[PDB]
RNA sequence: CGCGACCUCAGAUCAGACGUGGCGACCCGCUGAAUUUAAGCAUAUUAGUCAGCGGAGGAAAAGAAACUAACCAGGAUUCCCUCAGUAACGGCGAGUGAACAGGGAAGAGCCCAGCGCCGAAUCCCCGCCCCGCGGCGGGGCGCGGGAAAUGUGGCGUACGGAAGACCCACUCCCCGGCGCCGGGGGGCCCAAGUCCUUCUGAUCGAGGCCCAGCCCGUGGACGGUGUGAGGCCGGUAGCGGCCCCCGGCGCGCCGGGCCCGGGUCUUCCCGGAGUCGGGUUGCUUGGGAAUGCAGCCCAAAGCGGGUGGUAAACUCCAUCUAAGGCUAAAUACCGGCACGAGACCGAUAGUCAACAAGUACCGUAAGGGAAAGUUGAAAAGAACUUUGAAGAGAGAGUUCAAGAGGGCGUGAAACCGUUAAGAGGUAAACGGGUGGGGUCCGCGCAGUCCGCCCGGAGGAUUCAACCCGGCGGCGCGGUCCGGCCGUGCCGGCGGGGCGGAUCUCCCGCUCCCGUCGGCGGGGGACCGCCCCCCGGCCGGCGACCGGCCGCCGCCGGGCGCAUU
RNA sequence: ACGGACCAAGGAGUCUAACACGUGCGCGAGUCGGGGGCUACGAAAGCCGCCGUGGCGCAAUGAAGGUGAAGGCCGGCGGCGCGCCGCCGGCCGAGGUGGGAUCCCGAGGCCUUCCAGUCCGCCGAGGGCGCACCACCGGCCCGUCUCGCCCGCCGCGCCGG
RNA sequence: UGGAAUGCGAGUGCCUAGUGGGCCACUUUUGGUAAGCAGAACUGGCGCUGCGGGAUGAACCGAACGCCGGGUUAAGGCGCC
RNA sequence: GCCGUCGCUGGCAGUCGGCAGAGCGAGAAAGAGAGUGGCGCGGACGCUACGCCGCGACGAGUAGGAGGGCCGCUGCGGUGAGCCUUGAAGCCUAGGGCGCGGGCCCGGGUGGAGCCGCCGCAGGUGCAGAUCUUGGUGGUAGUAGCAAAUAUUCAAACGAGAACUUUGAAGGCCGAAGUGGAGAAGGGUUCCAUGUGAACAGCAGUUGAACAUGGGUCAGUCGGUCCUGAGAGAUGGGCGAG
RNA sequence: CGACUCUUAGCGGUGGAUCACUCGGCUCGUGCGUCGAUGAAGAACGCAGCUAGCUGCGAGAAUUAAUGUGAAUUGCAGGUUGAUCAUCGACACUUCGAACGCACUUGCGGCCCCGGGUUCCUCCCGGGGCUACGCCUGUCUGAGCGUCGCU
């Protein structure tokens, strides 16, 4: 359960605060999980998506063990594009079927300052709770 | 229209009773408002009684009550001037004074002198600069094993 | 509901005649809702008979003698088997019924501990029937905060509070108790008898210096007794077929006359 | 007549400030009805209510007795329980209706005028210097300007106060700045399966994860992700972590104000006026020979005045100090900001308004005021061919599904069209009873099985009785040994916790001359109940048993051999 | 005679307070924490007794001042005409009649070959203690009316019983 | 020797809805020329009630009612319907 | 014969089994009662005692009252190791049925995501009517009607399409207090061009004041602006709780 | 067998009932409890590359600066020494409106200072700061056959 009287537990609160977030909390919301190499790597779990990652489909129909680049992060839809993962219209052009970050694995982490920043920050962070544990 | 046999009634919402109804639901809220400011008083005055200055042993008026004894507004300045302590110097030291009360009973005079000459005694004053005490002050082991007094200081048992 | 509700719009009936239905009506207008029909419970908008009032009784006060009692059956249907099966609790590899477990158990600050402890009690299939009821419930509660329901597992009842309840909360199913506290809303779920209940040696001792025996008072209660048994021998069999009973009755008239 | 003061009254786009209006749920002051009830209605009641008006604050108001009581007296205000539907008011009808006291939440007290003492000892503004300057403050220098004797400041206010004399004992309280050490707001983060098979359009579905009973859990709330997720993600829990901002508790320093108390004796002083009160009138109140307020008239006094719930005279008492003012707290909040929850509602419901809702629209105006959610998981929103001018189609294509095709989830009834079947001059329709025809169903169409016995054909590593081990039931074992319990009782050169309206070495307090009497508390003795040790009976183990022994039954393994 | 084309949805004895009666539960001459205080669900629950204040009930009556709910018998003494009243010591000490469910006593007998003969049951003539309740007769307290006689003193009376 | 016959289990206490417009019929009878008129007394029906008969029918005659099979009647009928 | 009600407060704990002896329908107050002297291991159902079983009589009903509902709707506490994308709710059904009935369960289709049984609890809990409220749809009914102010005809063009559009010719009307040319109030882009024929113009339209793109109002002299009229309305003053 | 009419069933249309969903109400509880002449509430008019309504904003006009966040907004085009978002503390905030120069026509003024015009020489144009009523303290100018003092 949650013991904190200011956290939600409401239905249609949670969902408000879901769909009218503002994009700094969309970016945060809309974040995959790393592949098994780079989590023993970095010692993170998860990170936000970017428009230049790697990522293997998980879930759905374009699911397997293609690694395609993002073509971009909508987060209006709360989807990103993948290079690969398209589909033909009626009239021949080609449309980049959406797919969602939760069913999203990085395999290459696109890594700028603040990129590495995040991940130094997270790993901190994982380096204490597990002396808090221990 | 009455029935075969019950009270006469008169039920008092003739008036526009549903306008001013008080509902009670703020009621354990307020026991819990009420809690925590008595407990942000007793952290605030940390050595003095959480519950105030102490309070006279007092007969009721009233031919009803008078065998029953309370606790009272405050001291009569009679009570003060016999046990030898200032009105000014007994609210500081935590002492309820009224200057309203007469003293016509030499018994319960006698009385509350001698629960003055009691509290006085089982007063703990600290000093005002730790470094520097004064002559009328509390001893070093009493610094240390005074502390608060939870419930009515010297609670007036009938 | 609120008061205002259906009261806000101004509509006076429209009186005879008209060939209408004697109802107040909104007062004109170029719109949808003009000379349609405000107020009564009956009409489209507007109000509903009995409006729900704050000041309902909503609360219901109970004498502390029977309260007391419904705590004390609540826990005397604890100890007997066939009522614990009764209400519901896979029991049958547990060892013995009153389950009282040593003092450790206050000590325990992890769920894995505590899960381990269920293992070694033998209990778990109990929290493992948990698992296998939770499911989602029937209805508009999913859309009301009410949208996962699961089955009531074993008690547990702590004196002092050392991280017990931190090592047994995550467990779906386990409530917790204080000796002084118990509450009959988890005593008996639902107003049915004998949940299966967890003691330590310290909970376990500590009941007769609640309630005491019928000879000795309540030690931390002002004035309290246990209730009184209106039949002691509640077995009526060993009644009925005893020979003091059986030697001054008549002849059982079994034979079926038919017309 | 001129000049110079004072007093009244002007003019300033004079220098510096303030008020105007809004919201108005709560609060204060006015004003203020009629519906209704009294089965009519006029007093009453609705009702100091709705509407109207003015004024603030985060609370407002009230508030430290011109009080309650008559007792062994209590002691500011506010709020709750109770007083109490009581005293009382009322065509004494309908109906209305407190207060005291007691139990609590909270608890905080005070300042002026007067009376008097001090060289106006007082206040505001402008010029200069230093500090600080986003709440314009502190100190110094000005024969600078004003206010004020028609009275500013200090002592001092009903609890007495002031002055003088005599004793007792301290020399630390507050304001404005600088630095230093150790709850609130914001931002970023912290656990564990996308593990192998199997469905699906997609899995969040199902099975398993054995010997660390998959891994985490101070985290199995919730939400999203292609149905249903503790482990995919945001989060959740944590006296969990990091970085800024703010206030407070303290320490050290600087500039200042302040030269401050108590007891005894003596001498003085002390109070709020068109105000109280009385008559009359109107409103109001439970207040009734007038509770409160207001208008008019009369109009005070000082061992005085007010109150003492029946008007008045006399007489003693009791209790306060009116006609000046301030003050948090507990109390109220359908307005606003930030939040949390629900035995509520689920698009004719719930706010009028889930959506471009006080919107569209109507009325000259004040005002009135709607209807209106759902493709799919993803537009993947139907390319292209072909008839038509196009709306419209027919193929083809997407999707699991177009039988989901841009007002599209599910698509009822009323109503309409088509097909199939049946029928038809007493309007149609109905009840009872049959007959006939269709729709499917009985997956019917040589017809249900179950025990015992007889006879003929077959097959097992098998029947009864004995041996060993284990388990269970019973035992009036007439009355085995040993533990446990008793809503059963006793005995004690036994030890204890509670209760009592059973009695009587130590400590504290006051009165009287180390002593004698009084009060309270703590031991101490008495009784009732309970707990723990024993010793002995009774009863039970059939809400509550252990070991052998005796009988019976079951199970497992040995044999026993085919008229079982 | 009125309402009514047809169909879908909505739609009308609810809530609070007061009272009466009946039923269920807890305690019981007591009962009740409703207001207050202490210790996710939990705004729940548990606790308080020197927080039972207070409500109701255990006592009624009168307008009020007020008053306020069995008696009998023996002995001694005083007064008056064996009988009455008043004052002290011991005993019996909580009404009666009828109808009253149930319980108690048990004249007798309840059978296997005749008598004698103990114990367990069982039925009953007839006689009793009589639950509740009903009807009546009595008794006690209070307000009021009538007739008369005595007792007590801190204050002898327009006193009190 | 429960002091006539016959029949039937009785007594008692609360709470209490609806009703408080009635109508018709053998007999008696008021007012009125009379009325399917107005107003009464006894009793029964309708109201509240279906069923067989009176062709029809709130009151007439018979007879009152759970669902059925066999039989038998009442009141009425037995030319046809 | 069957259903229900009432009564007998009728019967059933006696299923007392090699720890055994199987009963108390019988006209007759009460015991298949204890004592003491003269081979084969066997026996149907039962009893949710709020249940089961047997006897008799009874059965109308308005207003009204009471009881039983394993009748129905919604939500909550428990419970069913409940159901469910190998198909939940809702809806349709010439199917199989059950119950006196309220209603309920299966088979087939549609549907795509939640739902139900039992013990209790709570209510905004059951429709055929109220000249009921909202929404929708019929007969009427392809019916009434598209009848006030004299009137249209021919050819050609655009166009898929012409009685209504455009042009020409003919015949008419308003007949200078007009059916003409211009203003005030009011309307507010209705003015003009281009394109469209989805909706409107009660037939149609190639047309329009409709729709969609674009444009259009140029002032010292024309008005407002200035003045004052009938009047309105500040300041002083008065009144007023405001 | 015809047409028309009635009943039932399959299907297809009018219609949106039922069911399931819900970024919404309703109720209760907690903390804060703050508007305005330094110009409130409200209103009008403008602001987007393509922009009617809603939302946001004010000629700096779907936003400026600062901080945090750390690669986007998106319907279509266009272009890490910080895009977009949130906080917002700096800056700015058109016209009415208590509304303030007098009126509400967007009309008419008055004073002072700047730039064209000038060569302070008056108009004209443009820009900026003032000009509402009442009231408080002080200043200045005053009035009075009000009360006085001196010649
Ligand atoms: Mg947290
Ligand atoms: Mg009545
Ligand atoms: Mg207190
Ligand atoms: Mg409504
Ligand atoms: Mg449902
Ligand atoms: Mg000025
Ligand atoms: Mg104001
Ligand atoms: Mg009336
Ligand atoms: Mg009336
Ligand atoms: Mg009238
Ligand atoms: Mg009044
Ligand atoms: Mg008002
Ligand atoms: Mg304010
Ligand atoms: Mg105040
Ligand atoms: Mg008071
Ligand atoms: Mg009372
Ligand atoms: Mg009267
Ligand atoms: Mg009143
Ligand atoms: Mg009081
Ligand atoms: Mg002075
Ligand atoms: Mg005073
Ligand atoms: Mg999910
Ligand atoms: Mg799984
Ligand atoms: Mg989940
Ligand atoms: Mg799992
Ligand atoms: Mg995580
Ligand atoms: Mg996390
Ligand atoms: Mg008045
Ligand atoms: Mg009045
Ligand atoms: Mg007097
Ligand atoms: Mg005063
Ligand atoms: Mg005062
Ligand atoms: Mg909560
Ligand atoms: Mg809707
Ligand atoms: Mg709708
Ligand atoms: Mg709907
Ligand atoms: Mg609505
Ligand atoms: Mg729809
Ligand atoms: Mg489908
Ligand atoms: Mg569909
Ligand atoms: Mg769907
Ligand atoms: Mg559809
Ligand atoms: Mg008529
Ligand atoms: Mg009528
Ligand atoms: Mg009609
Ligand atoms: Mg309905
Ligand atoms: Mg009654
Ligand atoms: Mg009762
Ligand atoms: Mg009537
Ligand atoms: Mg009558
Ligand atoms: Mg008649
Ligand atoms: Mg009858
Ligand atoms: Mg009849
Ligand atoms: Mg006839
Ligand atoms: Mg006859
Ligand atoms: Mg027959
Ligand atoms: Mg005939
Ligand atoms: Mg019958
Ligand atoms: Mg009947
Ligand atoms: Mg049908
Ligand atoms: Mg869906
Ligand atoms: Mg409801
Ligand atoms: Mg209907
Ligand atoms: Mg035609
Ligand atoms: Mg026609
Ligand atoms: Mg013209
Ligand atoms: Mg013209
Ligand atoms: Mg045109
Ligand atoms: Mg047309
Ligand atoms: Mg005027
Ligand atoms: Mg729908
Ligand atoms: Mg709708
Ligand atoms: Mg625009
Ligand atoms: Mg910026
Ligand atoms: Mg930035
Ligand atoms: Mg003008």
């Amino acid at each position: 359960m949650k013991f904190n009287p200011f956290v939600t537990s409401d239905r249609s609160k949670n969902r408000k605060r879901h769909f009218n977030a503002p994009s700094h909390i969309r970016r945060k919301i809309m974040s995959s999980p790393l592949s098994k190499e780079l989590r023993q790597k970095y010692n993170v779990r998860s990170m936000p998506i970017r428009k230049d990652d790697e990522v293997q489909v998980v879930r759905g129909h374009y699911k397997g063990q293609q690694i395609g680049k993002v073509v971009q992060v909508y987060r209006k839809k709360y989807v990103i594009y993948i290079e690969r993962v398209q589909r033909e219209k009626a009239n021949g052009t080609t449309v980049h079927v959406g797919i969602h970050p939760s069913k999203v694995v990085i395999t290459r982490l696109k890594l700028d300052k603040d990129r590495k920043k995040i991940l130094e920050r997270k790993a901190k962070s994982r380096q204490v709770g597990k002396e808090k544990g221990k | 229209a009455p029935s075969r046999n019950g009270m006469i009634l008169k039920p008092h919402f003739h008036k526009d009773w549903q306008r001013r109804v008080a509902t009670w639901f703020n009621q354990p809220a307020r026991k819990i408002r009420r809690r925590k400011a008595r407990q942000a008083r007793a952290r605030r005055i940390a050595p003095r009684p959480a519950a105030g200055p102490i309070r006279p042993i007092v007969r009721c008026p009233t031919v009803r009550y008078h065998t029953k004894v309370r606790a009272g507004r405050g001291f009569s300045l009679e009570e003060l001037r016999v046990a030898g302590i200032h009105k000014k110097v007994a609210r500081t030291i935590g002492i309820s004074v009224d200057p309203r009360r007469r003293n016509k009973s030499t018994e319960s005079l006698q009385a509350n002198v001698q629960r003055l000459k009691e509290y006085r005694s089982k007063l703990v004053l600290f000093p005002r600069k730790p470094s520097a005490p004064k002559k009328g002050d509390s001893s070093a082991e009493e610094l240390k094993l005074a502390t608060q007094l939870t419930g009515p200081v010297m609670p007036i048992r009938n | 509901v609120s008061e205002l509700a259906g009261h806000q719009t101004s509509a006076e009936s429209w009186g005879t005649g008209r060939a209408v239905a004697r109802i107040p009506r909104v007062r004109g207008g170029g719109t949808h809702r003009s000379g349609q029909g405000a107020f009564g419970n009956m009409c489209r908008g507007g109000r509903m008979f009995a409006p729900t009032k704050t000041w309902r009784r909503w609360h219901r006060r109970v004498n502390t003698t029977q309260k007391r009692y419904a705590i004390c059956s609540a826990l005397a249907a604890s100890a007997l088997p066939a009522l614990v099966m009764s209400k519901g609790h896979r029991i049958e590899e547990v060892p013995e019924l009153p389950l009282v477990v040593e003092d450790k158990v206050e000590g325990y600050k992890k769920t894995k501990e505590a899960v381990l402890l269920l293992k070694k009690l033998k209990a778990w299939n109990d929290i493992k029937k948990v698992y296998a009821s939770q499911r989602m419930r029937a209805g508009k509660g999913k859309m009301r905060n009410r949208r996962r329901i699961q089955r009531r597992g074993p008690c547990v009842i702590y004196n002092e509070d050392n991280g017990i309840v931190k090592a047994f909360r995550n467990i779906p199913g386990i409530t917790l108790l204080n000796v002084t506290k118990l509450n009959i809303l988890k005593l008996a779920p639902g107003g049915h008898v004998g949940r299966f209940c967890i003691w330590t040696e310290s909970a376990f001792r500590k009941l007769d210096d609640l309630y005491g025996t019928w000879r000795k008072a309540a030690s931390l209660k002002s004035n309290y007794n246990l209730p009184m048994h209106k039949m002691l021998n509640t077995d009526l069999s060993r009644i009925l077929k005893s020979p003091e009973i059986q030697r001054a009755l008549r002849a059982p008239r079994k034979k079926i006359h038919r017309r």
